[PDB]
Parts: structure tokens; sequence; C-alpha cells
């Protein structure tokens, strides 16, 4: 009653894969009780199960979700939060899907979601229980629906070109009645 | 303006090629192009070691030209450099600066690290660049050990060597020490080798 | 927090950089030790200094601390010269008397005009 | 009907890798006496390895022997001469010292051991009586009397069973007998990767932590270190193929503190 | 050995569809919406509604007897987004959690070569 899933390894993250793989595999192999095989040539990771493992069918989907998380820039502490919780999910979205921007407009939108020393990114991870990774044209937010929904409202404020001060004011407003309840 | 005995003795040339001083960096500045002879074709240049010998002969003449031997100051912050300058300061009586050179030491007479030199030797002009620029304020000649990609500004009589390896820096400090003691008069015979071996200046990490 | 004052700390630093060996792990001997060596005006302050020297005797016996001790500083005065090798790496016998030199530096040797035991080695890329 | 495979080695020094990979039955047909260090046995933490260690302790064939301090000093001097002391552990040095003491006791002298690397062996005292090239030990159909004569030879008195390439290079520098953990044949040559300076041509071993050296130890050239395969012959003993900134030490200490904090966070995640 | 189904997950911002039939799209077997499982209009696309809806689809597939299933997931595609929303991810978690065998997981989202104009205008569409 085996089951194997196939997943793709990005080239931009295979060097931290071989850097921190020693911290990646033994928590899931010990606590979550799975089997991992590499294919370093064909950018593939084999996540396999066995009847000699524990019967837990949903943690195979969870393990494919950990490697899908690690596909898109995500560190290992968010993998610990994905180990412990279940309400935390993943999202991608595009810069062009809100507003048609080109070139330096795209660069200034990436600068607006990034900010000076990543401070508006810091303000959006700490006040919303979200975690932020910026790609070239992809935005990535983890978490639950009440958390990521106000993260949606903030990021479509910010990528529309609203100033970050109004983002901070609306951010602490939604954080205020977030921690109020 | 020098006698013919002063040139490259072949055991010193064997000593120079033993310490890999002729190997250098990959970038060649506009200023230090005559020190390179040609390039071994990976990206490593080889330097004219006769220029290094005669250039340190100049630096030895600068050090011997001062009247007070305690007024020359050696500067170091590289890990090999502290041992090299403490041996040089032990053997010629110079004032060493080991480790962190204190800012405001060449101006600002208040600080107890205020020494005014008339002559300054520096291990490299990039990591010890602050002693270079503070000596640029109170009119001090600086003779220095520059690589092939060292900053060449604010130095005069700069000795091309290798500051990367401990062999070359310990040897080149040893040769400056033996050149100035053979020029001052502490070792009368030019034929006689100096009694201390160059491996005293060499760094070991236990 | 019971952070001790700087006078007790500095007096203990001076009395341990200078008067190391007769101080020990016993506070009661250290009390009349700092009575017999130091002129401290009060019983309370000399108790502070004697207890602090007792505590620095407690952690000095496990290893070295950043401050000055004599019995190490003779040792880095022969660390400067005790490990001189009888044969260095710059001597001839470590390469059997003939150097490992490329073609260009042998051209430097034959162009400058010196005679030297060189072995030409061919290197590429 | 299995043949009576006689032991070709009187005593074999077993590492944690051969104790974990192979059972006592795999090493029973090759060696007569089993010797090991107590720290290597205390370092074993796997459950199947603990069961195999309990089975070996019930068998009683394994001898827990600590090496002598003078042999430890000689092994440390040999490792400092060969430059392998930075990568070798203290347990590896103790295992090499115990192997040297067992070879000194078994052969009644140190004529078969080289004090320095590249020194010729004293052959005048012999008449007084995975990248490993193990070729030449195959095709030997020795009889029982031939196996007894080979076990009576001083070359097969002591063997070192280990998986550490630095320890294998130290034993090849000491001209010690090396045996495969799975095959049991005597190692003749070993091929390993070593860091070579591209300018100074200085040879250094691979790092234990796996981090690449940004500056060479002797050359100092940025990127001058290259991965070079080196072969070591047991008969000859010849291996055939900046950092001075305080900010660099601060970066190394920050990387070590980050690794320690990550290990603490991983331990809290495992134990939470 | 077993029988594989052909599954579709359609993940908008405001609902989810878990919709499965046999091979080649012959006749639809199970059919749920986000609106039928939670009557609250704020929770049409909730992961709770997604998992309960996919659990009812799994119950339908178990009573018709299909054990293996092949799934493709999609967004709306076109001028709107490309990767599915988290309701699809919770649907995947539910169908794997249900004990039903899974065959293949891919992303058949209808991707344009070159799209037309979206429904926002020049300025933007979201808030």
């Amino acid at each position: 009653k085996f089951e194997s899933r196939k997943i793709m390894v990005p080239p931009h993250r295979m060097t931290p894969l071989r850097n921190s793989w020693t911290k990646i595999y033994p928590p899931l192999v010990e606590h979550l009780k799975l089997q991992v095989r590499m294919n370093l040539k064909t950018k593939s990771v084999e996540l396999r199960t066995n009847p000699k493992f524990t019967t837990d069918p949903g943690a195979l989907q969870k393990g494919a979700d950990f490697i899908k998380a690690f596909t898109l820039g995500f560190d290992l502490d968010d993998s610990i939060a994905l180990l412990r919780l279940d309400d935390l999910y993943i999202e991608t979205f595009e810069v062009k899907d809100v507003k048609t921007l080109t070139g330096d407009h795209l660069s200034r939108a990436i600068g607006r979601i990034a900010g000076k020393d990543g401070k508006t990114k810091f303000a959006i991870e700490n006040a919303t229980r979200t975690r932020i990774v910026l790609a070239d044209s992809k935005i990535h937010i983890l978490g639950g629906f009440t958390h990521i929904r106000m993260a949606r409202e903030s990021v479509v404020s910010l990528i529309l070109g609203s100033p970050p001060g109004k983002v901070y004011g609306n951010l602490r407003t939604v954080a205020s009645r977030l921690k109020e309840r | 303006s020098l006698p013919a005995t002063f040139d490259l003795t072949p055991e010193d040339a064997q000593l120079l090629l033993a310490a890999n001083t002729h190997l250098g960096a990959r970038n060649v500045q506009v200023h230090q192009e005559p020190y390179v002879f040609n390039a071994r074709p990976d990206g490593v240049h080889v330097i004219n070691v006769g220029k290094t010998w005669e250039k340190l002969v100049l630096a030895a003449r600068i050090i011997a030209a001062i009247p007070n031997p305690e007024d020359v100051v050696a500067i170091s912050s590289r890990t090999f450099g502290q041992r090299a300058v403490l041996k040089f300061a032990a053997h010629t009586g110079a004032t060493p600066i080991a480790g962190r050179f204190t800012p405001g030491s060449f101006t600002n007479y208040i600080t107890r690290s205020f020494k005014e030199p008339r002559l300054v030797i520096v291990t490299d002009p990039r990591s010890d660049a602050q002693a270079i620029k503070e000596a640029s304020y109170v009119n001090i000649p600086v003779i220095a050990l520059t690589d092939l990609d060292s900053p060449s500004e604010f130095v005069d009589v700069a000795i091309p060597c290798n500051n990367r390896g401990k062999h070359s820096i310990g040897l080149i400090w040893y040769l400056l020490a033996r050149e100035v003691l053979r020029l001052r008069g502490a070792l009368v015979d030019r034929t006689q080798p100096w009694s201390i071996m160059p491996d005293l200046y060499f760094y070991r990490f236990p | 927090g019971r952070v001790r004052t700087k006078t007790v700390k500095r007096a203990s630093k001076a009395l341990i950089e200078r008067y190391y060996p007769k101080l020990t792990l016993d506070f009661q001997t250290n009390k009349r030790l700092c009575d017999e060596i130091a002129t401290i005006q009060s019983k309370r302050l000399r108790n502070k200094i004697a207890g602090y020297t007792t505590h620095l005797m407690k952690r000095i016996q496990k290893g070295p601390v950043r401050g000055i001790s004599f019995k190490l500083q003779e040792e880095e005065r022969e660390r400067k010269d005790q490990y001189v090798p009888e044969v260095s790496a710059l001597d001839l016998s470590r390469s059997n008397g003939v150097l490992n030199v490329d073609n260009q530096t042998s051209d430097l040797v034959k162009s400058l005009g010196l005679k030297l035991p060189l072995s030409v080695i061919n290197v590429s890329a | 009907m299995t043949e009576n495979q006689t032991a070709h080695v009187r005593a074999l020094i077993l590492d944690a890798t051969p104790l974990i990979t192979q059972s006592y039955t795999h090493y029973q047909n090759y060696a007569q006496s089993f010797y090991t260090t107590p720290t290597v046995f205390q370092e074993i933490k796997d459950a199947q390895a603990r069961k195999n260690l309990e089975i070996w302790q019930s068998l009683g064939t394994l001898k827990l022997v600590h090496p002598s301090e003078n042999s430890i000093a000689k092994v440390s001097t040999f490792a400092k001469l060969t430059g392998d002391y930075s990568v070798l552990s203290a347990n590896d040095l103790h295992i090499l010292a115990l192997t040297y003491e067992l070879e000194i006791k078994l052969n009644n002298g140190d004529w078969r051991l080289r004090k320095k690397p590249g020194d010729a062996l004293d052959a005048s005292k012999a008449d007084v009586g995975s990248g490993e090239d193990t070729t030449g030990s195959l095709g030997v159909e020795a009889s029982e009397e031939d196996r007894h004569v080979a076990l009576n030879r001083p070359e097969n008195q002591v063997a070192l069973a280990t998986g550490d390439f630095a320890v294998q290079n130290v034993a090849l520098q000491m001209n010690l007998n090396l045996m495969n953990f799975m095959s049991g044949l005597k190692i003749k040559r070993i091929r390993n990767y070593m860091l070579r300076c591209h300018a100074c041509f200085k040879i250094f071993p691979l790092p234990k932590d796996g981090k690449p050296k940004h500056f060479c130890a002797s050359c100092g050239g940025q990127g001058t270190l290259l991965r070079c395969a080196v072969s070591v012959d047991s008969r000859t003993g010849n291996v055939t193929p900046r950092e001075d900134q305080k900010e660099y030490e601060k970066v190394i200490k920050q990387e070590e503190w980050t690794r320690r904090h990550n290990e603490k966070i991983l331990n809290n995640w495992i134990g939470g | 050995s077993q029988v594989f189904g052909v599954a579709r997950i359609y993940a908008s911002f405001n609902d989810t569809f878990v919709h499965v039939t046999d091979l080649s799209g012959k006749e639809t077997i199970a059919r749920v919406t986000g609106g039928m499982k939670v009557k609250a209009d704020r929770d049409e696309s909730s992961p709770y509604a997604a998992m309960l809806a996919a659990q009812d689809v799994a119950a339908k597939c178990k009573e018709v007897g299909i054990t293996a299933v092949h799934v493709k997931i999609r967004a709306t595609g076109g001028t709107r987004t490309k990767t599915p929303g988290p309701g699809g991810q919770a649907a995947l978690r539910a169908l794997a959690r249900s004990g039903l065998r899974i065959g293949r997981i891919e992303d058949v989202t209808p991707v344009p070569s070159d799209s037309t104009r979206k429904k926002g205008g020049r300025r933007g569409r979201r808030l």
C-alpha cells in the first residue's frame, strides 16, 4: 500500500537544499515517519510511504506541502509551524494581476512591497501572523484565512501604489481588532 | 650610487622563490604595471623580484637615514603581521603597533597612543589604511608592502611582495631587518649571513 | 540586581593581576590577606573585595581570563622564539634541493642572470 | 555446509562505522580478537547498534581497551606531521594509538611502523623471527596451513577497520594494515580528494565541516584551493595527486552562533 | 487492480468546486459547491466548507466504489490568476485525508498564450 509523489526542485534553492538538508530530513523522518529519496540529476524528490510506516494518509499530503513550501522560498521555522498547525496554507499571486505595470513601475512596486531595509515587510509579518517571501513577480504569504485575508487587503493596497503610511495605519487598525478578538 | 655587492645574492633569490613572493593577485593596477613581468595564463601574475630586492634596498636606506632609531614605527593588523612587527621592533628598536591601531594617534596629543613618527612601515595599505590617512595629515613618509591589487595612493617607496602568505610577509620583514642591520653596522661583513633564521618571524597558530 | 561597584571590581582586578598566588578558594583566609596587604577603610568594603577575589579565584582555576597574569606572560615570552624549526620550508631539502618553479619564473632567473637549482614544471589553466 | 573460514587477523581494531554497518558474525570469520575504545562504544546511540553491542557483549569477543598516552602522543605527532590532526577526532586519534600499541605488542617492536611520513621502513628487523584500491588480495586460495602461516606473519597481526578517510590516510602514513568493513581484504591503495593550491601547489585535506576555505592556509589566494584527487600507496607512503580580517573572525563566530541557535531551535521543536 | 477517477478542483476567491467523474468526462458522479455545505455567505470558500464538501465527495466515491482518483487543480485562468487558492489546497488535504487512493496531481489551468483586457481598467481592481 505504498504511495509516491513527485515534485520539482527550483535551481535558485538547490544550494540551500544541499546546505540545510541535514536540518530538513530527520525531523520529518523521525516525527512524521516518512521516506525521502533524491534525484539530484532530474530535480526531483521522491516522497514515499510504506505499510511498514505508520498509517497516516494526510501527512503525505502535508509532506508534499512542506516541499511545496520549500519550493517557493520558505524557511524551516515556517516548516515547524506547518508541522504543528493545520490552518496554515500557501499562496502565490502576480504583480500584473492587480495593475498592468512595466519595467521600472514593476521595480517600484517590488520596492513598495519590500521597503527600506524590508521594514514594511517586517510590519506585515509581525502584525498579521504571516510570512513574506518576494519573488521577481510573485508574492508569497503563509497562514490562515483571517490572517491572510487582511494580508490580501494590505498587499492590494500596497501594490496599487497606495503610500506605505496608509498601509501602516490600516495595518495597525486591522491588527488592533485582530488581537482585540 | 651603490656598490656592486648590494645586488641579488643567489641564495636570497632561492629564498625569495621558496616563499612564493613572485605569485600575486589577479588584478593589475595602472600604477604597478612595471612590477609584473608576465602572466602565468590562469590569472596569476609573476613579479620582478629584482625590483623587490632593490626596492627594499631603498626602504632600508630610508630607515637608515633617520637619526633616531626609536622614531620609526611599524604598523600591523594582519594575523601574521603582529608577530612580524614585534620581531622587527625587537631587532631594530622600533615602536610597534600590534592589533588595532588606535584612531587619533597621529593627531590628538591627549591620547596615550599618540606617537608622532618621522617614518612608518605598514603591512598592507588596505586593512591598515587608517594609519596611512592619519599619517597623511602630519607630513610623514610611509614605506609599505603592497600587493598587485593593493591601494597605491598615499604610499611612497612601496615594496611589492605577497601579503597573503605568511612565508612572504615574515621573510620580507626579516630581509628588511637584516638589510638595515647590515647597513647600520651591527653585522660588519657583507659576505656573512645573518645569524637568526627567517623562520623566527614566521607565524604559527597552535 | 546586585551588581558590585567599580571600586571593588578594580581593586580585585589589581590584586589578582599582581597578587595571584597566595589568594585561594577560601574567603576567610582572603579576608586577613587583604587586611595585611591592602589599606581599606571599612570592614564592609574589605569584605566585598575579599569575597570578589574569592569568586575570581573560583573561576580562574577552571581556565584563563582576559586580565593579566604573570605565569602566562613569561610563557608568551618564550612562545615568540621556542618553536624555531631546524629545517624550514624555505630550505632546499624539503624539495630535494631543486625548486618547483614554472617556466616564467625560470625565465626570470635566466633573464636576471643568476644560477639556481630549478625544475621546470608545465602548468595550464 | 559453510566452509570453516579461518581468521586471517589475530586482532582487529573496529570503529563505530564497522560496528554499525556489520554484525559480529561478519567480523567473526575474519579476526580472532576484537578490540575497541570505550569512548567509541559510548558514542553509539542507535537502537540496532545498541542491540548489536548487547549481542557482542553477550558474546564477549569485544575488548574495551583504552590507548596509552605515549602512543597517543606519538599518534598526535604523526598527525601533526601529516597535517591530518585538524580533521581527525580525538576518538580517531585514540583508535590509531590503540592500533599502534597493538601493533607494537603483537610484532614485539616498532620496526614495521614509520615515525615520519615518507620515511623508509626498517626491513632489517623482519628476519629476526569507496575509493579504496583493494586489488591484489583476490584470487588467493590459501589452505588452512597457509592461513595459519599468514596469521603467524607479523603483517597480519593487527588490522584497523574504519571508515574515516583521514584515519585511513593516517594509517597509510603509519604503514598500518587497513581492512574493508564489508569485504575484509587488505587495502593496498586509497583514493581521496584533497585541497590543492592553484599557485603555491600546497596539499591540504578536505574539511570536516564541509565549508569551503575562502583563503588558502599557505597561499592566501582567493579561490586558489581546488578539489584534487590524491592517491596514497601503503607500500611507499607517498600521496600521489583575506582571513586576517577581524570581520572574518566575527563572521565565523556569527555563523557558529547561528548554527548553535538553529540547533537549539531544532531541539526545542523536536522536544516541544 | 482498482478504478481511478478523474477529479477537478476549481478554486475561485469566493467558492470551491469539487467535481469528479470517470475517464474522458462521460457523466458526472459527485458534485458539490461551497454554498450548499455552509449556509453562511461569508464562509462559502472556507477550508472548513472545502474539507466537508470534499469529504462528502469522498463518501459519494466510496459508495459508488471508486478508490483511486486522478486530480488536476486550477484557478479561473485567463486574465485572472493562475495558481489555485487555498480552498483547493484544503480540498487536496481532505481527499488525501479521506483514505481514498490518489493517482496523479497536476495543474491543468487554462493558460493563454496572449490574453485580452482584464475587467479592472487602467487603475486596478482589488480594493
